[PDB]
């Protein structure tokens, strides 16, 4: 669970820069 | 360095460029100039290089982060291209023991 939760930062992470630039894009 | 204004990248230039040049190492995770430095060190190539992809990604972080104008957004990457250039003096403390 520890090892999975470095996946669903770094995962998310990246969701909130895609969701970051498309505020900007938009 | 943590955290950081927009002085303390002049303040890291002022300090890459000290006599003799001496390291900054500057502890992530706190925010705003601290992490614009961590975010160009971790992939920022020779320092300076700081790709086009990176170009608009770094310049969205700084207009949105500092909240400053686009022009000292685009003066701020050129001042961290410079300061970014000497990165082997620069050291990131990424926490997480």
């Amino acid at each position: 669970m520890s090892m999975r939760l470095e996946e669903v930062n770094e995962r998310e992470h990246s969701m909130k820069a895609s969701l970051q630039t498309v505020d900007i894009r938009l | 360095i943590v955290e950081g204004g927009p002085n303390v990248i002049s303040i890291v230039l002022e300090y890459l460029r000290d006599t003799p040049p001496v390291p900054v190492v500057v502890c992530d995770g706190s925010g705003r100039a601290s992490d614009i430095l961590a975010f160009g060190h971790k992939y920022s190539e020779e320092g300076g290089l700081i790709n086009e992809s990176l170009r608009d990604q770094l310049l969205v972080t700084i207009q949105k982060t500092f909240t400053y104008t686009r022009t000292q957004a685009q003066h701020l990457f050129i001042i961290l291209m410079e300061c970014m250039k000497k990165k082997e003096l620069i050291t990131v403390f990424r926490m997480g023991h």
